Parts: C-alpha cells; structure tokens; sequence
C-alpha cells in the first residue's frame, strides 16, 4: 500500500472517467458539498424506508 | 500530462505512476488551465521551453 | 523544426 494524497487520488479516478483533472482542482470545495450532503442524506433514506 | 509531480527535497519532476523514472518538466508534457490562484497546494518552479534553446 | 528554420 502506498499512501497518496486523496484529492491526489480523486483526481486520478477522475482521468478514469474521461474528465480532465483540472476540473476536479478547480472544482474542489462544491465537490466535497456534494459528497457530504450525498453521505448525509443516505442514512435518512435508510431510516425512512421500510 | 501523465504521472505526478515529485520533488526529491530540491527539484521537481515529472515521473509515471507505477514506476519511478524522473523527467525535466517541460512544456511538452504538461498542459496549462486557467491562472494559479484557485488551485490548492500550488507550488513554483521553471518550465522550460524548447523553443529556446534552438535561438533561430 | 529544422525544415521550417524559423
Ligand atoms: C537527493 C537528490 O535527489 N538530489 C538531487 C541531486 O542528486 C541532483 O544533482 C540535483 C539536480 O542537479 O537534484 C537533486
Ligand atoms: C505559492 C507561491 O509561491 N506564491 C507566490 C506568491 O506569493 C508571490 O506573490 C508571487 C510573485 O512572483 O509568486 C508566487
């Protein structure tokens, strides 16, 4: 295991998904937004799903 | 370009992923998107020109 | 480069 920076390593799963990662610098706050909010809502939908 | 940018205490370079093999930055493998001021982490260095060296 | 001589 070799240790990375993790934007380092969004970054390159970005390039695996076809965008640039000049994107991802320069989008780098909304993204983590995103994510946070993405993770916060999962525990509402698994407790409000019967 | 390809690979991430390395510094061994004192230079920087340019290297593949899975295997170190140092390179000079220079304009041929690197690309350039917007001015430095919103990208964290940012660092300064030279990146040479080919076109120079050659003084036609 | 060399052909063109700029
Ligand atoms: C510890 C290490 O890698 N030091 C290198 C040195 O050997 C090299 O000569 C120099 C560039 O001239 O860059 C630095
Ligand atoms: C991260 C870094 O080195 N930033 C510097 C900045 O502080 C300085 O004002 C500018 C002037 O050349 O050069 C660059």
């Amino acid at each position: 295991a070799l240790q990375i920076p993790f934007p380092m390593q969004m970054a390159y799963r970005f390039n695996g998904i076809g965008v640039t990662q000049n994107v991802l610098y320069e989008n780098q706050k909304l993204i983590a937004n995103q994510f946070n909010s993405a993770i916060g809502k999962i525990q509402d939908s698994l407790s409000s799903t019967p | 370009r390809e690979g991430v940018f390395v510094s061994n205490g004192t230079h920087w370079f340019v290297t593949q992923r899975n295997f170190y093999e140092p390179q000079i930055i220079t304009t041929d493998n690197t690309f350039v998107s917007g001015n430095c001021d919103v990208v964290i982490g940012i660092v300064n260095n030279t990146v040479y020109d080919p076109l120079q060296p050659e003084l036609d």
